């Protein structure tokens, strides 16, 4: 796996708030979430809300019948990441009581001024095999690739700020395995 | 919210003049500043955005400068269709906020108003309320002050003013204040006096009457 | 030529609902965020709401949040304002204006506007004016007129001697009284007194009144 | 183990002090304590006080008979993490002179601007056996799990700051061990 | 602490006028600014919270603006039930602090005070003390001076004033001042008031 | 209807103690943080104390920390203020106020106030006033405690043109008052605290 | 953009004197400030750069000082070659921006203008338009103001001015004011007059 177009964060000459007087634009920086998963079925999500009274918008899938307990742990809020551009990042995390048939990897780097560190190479491989030598098994001949790559925030000359994401590359090697029942 | 203030309240100018109106933001807003023109009874039209870019089809005689808090709109050679109200608007923060406006009227020689008072009709006194009207006819410029006094005592809170638009021919204004009292209040006093103060008049004038 | 044409304005009582709509043409409507901007009579401009090109995201000024709904139908090139829980203070011309490009940055300015549509919130019922003389006093070029009082809604026609007396006439714009009924003066300058009548028309009341002044 | 709901810290739109003019809300940041322990008995605690004069509140269990020496090491301050919502984090640490029958791990990352760094994965396994191949043994057939995850402070539009905490997931594999006397 | 100052100390206005009280915090307080109405002998009522947010049930003629240091409460058309004191309060830091408040007066025409002076009773002289009362009766506006002179000698810290609330009928005020003997001759109560052209004196002798 | 009725106000010697109560109605008392605000006679509003929804957390104004205790009982819908080591400067009407919902961020404002209860901190003992004539005629009602006094003219014949001033607190610790009338005459003085009635001819 | 302001719009001086110009930039610009000299119909010449460095080939009498907002140009002993307009320019930000400039004038003694008024030709009325000319001849200094008044009704917006460059014999100026359209009057105010003179025709 790698993030595609890491060099695009060196465009510091396109409607960016200056560092200081006569300066280059602020680059993308602040809160980042880098996350990727490979699985034999949909990623399973647990709902956690920063603020349980947040009205999530139409056309998004969010924890429902949310209570104050939803702000720490509410077991009602279970879902499959079965739809694109639907599950908002801030409400959902991989459910660690499930995902037996998935491997997931995620870093939240918080802070407002936090600098992006993005490594690229075509020489790194992750092994998806568990402690028993078994990788994700693809039910119905389907592979599930899930990603989040919020790189940080873009500050236009106004001073207002937008999340900026990048595409993630996946290369998965699979092999046939016999299984019973 | 950002508060926007505008240069003078009102400006008198004549075809061919260089005209300047200024705009001030209550905080630095970089060049996120916009100029609109609005004629009476009509929709605003965009003149300038980003403090100095000429919206398509707006004549080159219009120009804009400024960055931070202080902004100017400049018409190099004023024309007869440039007589309007001018609004600035900051696009830097939400909500977007507008200036109070700068009205530009046609420069005429000064002219004091003819002042007339009109008593209540007896027909209205039967209704249980009494309107007294003060007319200020054909004066220039826009500014004028109406002070009502009943039995010498300066009235306030119960007046309403209304003004005509600058006239197509003699470029003057005309104004009507209306003082409103109950029939009880009206008949409990004798002398009603409109006092008008205007740049043209030497000494403030008072038309008056007795019931 | 870009064209924005509002409609749906009119008289509405406090507490009830009215629905404004805007017909947009001469640009790619579904590529533009759109705004409603309002102007109370004799006051300045106040931004009310924005909507995304989508139709799917709305933002509102604090003054109107919870009472207004912006929406659109890009199939019909139509922009809507839905006014609910109205208050007399919401009385204004409501304008349909296109976003200048800055929607996504929260940096709103307005490159094209419509003619506007007038929304008047008032509990006062349709009523024709009372007309009262404004007679001249002593001498010198004298002045005389009519007081057209306690009518709803706007506007009124006033003429002098069925249109014959035209020169030196001044009809004043109406003012809203604490009554919620409008009040207007019409005057003229004359030298002599010869028969001066003021012809008052109020078509919402279907009322006509001729008043003689001496 | 992992922290559940790390992505909740991307809510920078819910009553946050703006970074700057027109900007996003400041994310949860500053001092954090991430601790977890697995034992066959209560985690054993040592009391250490920043300030021996502090009055701790009713309903809480704190070092008693504090003296100036309580600001470095006072051996009187011994306790069992035997009750939830009672032992103030700031008064207590694991007592390294005991805890023979527990494994504990913790990080204090202090500072006011310190960014939260939170890793999630279902691929990492801690081994609880000691140098002699023995893990915690569960007296009375009871497993003790202990945790703290103060992620940092949330700054509201007033400038006041609250600690924000998140839940912790534990999965513990146990086996049956014969023992004498 | 955050100090809150207010507008003018008192404002005279009339039914139907547009009234605009100002409030100012000693430092930036974003929009954590709240407005209350108090009438005499009654409990304050929340009018405005978070600078411009109307409390439910409060009339729409009430409006608040401001963010930072400078805030304004606005009554479009004042009504008779709006004749009151108006307090601003910052909710930004602890402790929450109020401004001094702004009394909103019924404006009426200027009227001079009837001034009377009363000597002490013989009954009161018998038991040890001597109380000299000066009365300023039915005057507007509220702002008035009362200055005691014994044998034409200016007096300090031996006197106390006290004031009526605007009258139900004539909208005027009244003020009683008390001076609290046998060693002196000429006792004078001097009055300055906006409706007096020269300062008036009322005197007597023991 | 949201309702808050304070009680327990009265006269109390410096150093001594007194306990205000506040009966809440018509809203979930158990969800609102609650406050005391005081107003000294003719002076400003001063915030005094806050208690959390629980009852388990209290914060106090520097000027009163260590002398007042805020407490509550959500079973009885009651808020209390305990006044200890009182000072003459603590004299005020004490208002019971519902928190606006901002307790948790340390951002206090007051969306509902009770009508209040008066606490008077003075050394002085209950005393009936001396009435002296002001010979525009009047009465001077001198050296009484505590408040208030009632005054009529000719037992409530004489209505128009009479002005009974607010009292004044003097060095003595005793209140003093004037009641006047313009005329082209008996003042009736009532002081229920001393159980004293005085008619005076002027 | 950075706005550049210059003190003394115009300065009068004679050969030998120390002359001092000042420039203020709308923000701190460190020492990124540059002075140019310009003679009418000629190309500017660089005098100073970096606030202080004297451009090679420029005489030593010329010095510059300042850093931040406020900058000074100093000629210690003015010469006859140095009578021209002096501009400051900031090179700190893009765009580079110029002050409005300071004209430096040959000082001589105050001299009131001869005023002359010219009614339109009849030949020109035959055109449709009417031109009215007012002449201020041989006056010093340059600071001069001319009011048009029809029927004593102050006019403006329709009347342009032109001025000659300081004369090479007597060091004076000459001003022509032309108005385009019963008592037509040209009122002139100048420091060389006791109080304004007026010239009229009917």
């Amino acid at each position: 796996t790698e993030v595609i177009g890491v060099t695009s964060l060196m465009n510091v000459h396109s409607n960016g708030q200056a560092t200081h007087d006569n300066g280059a634009g602020k680059p993308v920086q602040g809160t980042s979430f880098h996350f990727f998963s490979v699985g034999g079925e949909a990623l399973e999500l647990q709902g956690v809300l920063f603020n349980y009274r947040t009205k999530y918008p139409d056309g998004t899938i969010f924890p429902k019948n949310a209570t104050v307990q939803s702000q720490v742990m509410n077991t009602e809020h279970k879902a499959y990441l079965d739809k694109n551009k639907a599950y908002p990042v801030e409400c959902w995390v991989p459910d660690p009581t499930r995902n037996e048939n998935t491997r997931y990897f995620g870093t939240l780097t918080g802070g407002e001024n936090v600098p992006p560190v993005l490594h690229i190479t075509n020489t790194a491989t992750t092994v998806l095999l568990d402690e028993f030598g078994v990788g994700p098994l693809c039910k119905g001949d389907n592979l599930y690739l899930s990603a989040v790559d919020v790189c940080g925030m873009f500050t236009n000359r106004s001073g207002s700020q937008q999340w900026r994401g990048l595409s993630r590359y996946f290369k998965v090697q699979l092999r046939k395995r016999r299984v019973k029942n | 919210d950002i508060q926007m203030t505008q240069s003078p309240s009102s400006l008198s100018a004549s075809v061919g003049e260089r005209v300047t109106i200024t705009c001030r933001a209550s905080q630095r807003i970089s060049n996120y500043l916009n100029w609109y023109q609005q004629k009476p009874g009509k929709a605003p039209k965009l003149l300038i955005y980003a403090a100095s870019t000429l919206q398509s089809g707006v004549p080159s005689r219009f120009s804009g400068s400024g960055s931070g808090t202080d902004f100017t709109l400049t018409i190099s050679s004023l024309q007869p269709e440039d007589f309007a109200t001018y609004y600035c608007q900051q696009s830097y923060s939400s909500p977007p906020t507008f200036g109070p406006g700068t009205k530009v009227d046609i420069k005429r020689t000064v002219a004091a108003p003819s002042v007339f008072i009109f008593p209540p009709s007896d027909e209205q006194l039967k209704s249980g309320t009494a309107s007294v009207v003060c007319l200020l006819n054909n004066f220039y410029p826009r500014e004028a002050k109406v002070q009502w006094k009943v039995d010498n005592a300066l009235q306030s809170g119960n007046s309403q003013e209304s003004v005509t638009e600058q006239d197509s021919k003699d470029s003057t204004y005309s104004l009507s204040s209306t003082l409103t009292l109950s029939k009880a209040d009206y008949e409990k006093h004798k002398v009603y006096a409109c006092e008008v103060t205007h740049q043209g008049l030497s000494s403030p004038v008072t038309k008056s009457f007795n019931r | 030529e870009v064209q924005l044409v509002e409609s749906g304005g009119g008289v509405v009582q406090p507490g009830r609902s009215l629905r404004l709509s805007c017909a947009a043409s001469g640009f790619t409507f579904s590529s533009s965020a759109m705004h409603w901007v309002r102007q109370a009579p004799g006051k300045g401009l106040e931004w009310v709401a924005v909507i995304s090109y989508d139709g799917n995201n709305q933002l509102y000024a604090d003054s109107v949040k919870g009472r207004l709904t912006i929406s659109r139908d890009n199939s019909k090139n139509a922009l809507y304002l839905q006014l609910n829980s109205l208050r007399t203070e919401d009385t204004a011309v409501y304008f349909c204006a296109r976003d200048g490009g800055g929607y996504s940055f929260g940096t709103y300015f307005f490159d094209f506007w419509g003619q506007g549509t007038l929304v008047t919130v008032s509990s006062a019922s349709t009523k024709g004016p009372s007309v009262f003389p404004l007679a001249p006093s002593s001498k010198s070029t004298a002045a005389l007129g009519c007081l057209v009082k306690d009518y709803f809604p706007e506007p009124v026609t006033v003429s002098w001697n069925s249109g014959a007396l035209t020169s030196g006439v001044h009809t004043f714009p109406a003012v809203l009284q604490s009554s919620g009924l409008y009040s207007l003066s019409s005057v003229v300058t004359v030298p002599s007194s010869q028969t001066y009548i003021c012809n008052v028309n109020h078509k919402p009341s279907n009322t006509k009144v001729d008043k003689k002044v001496e």
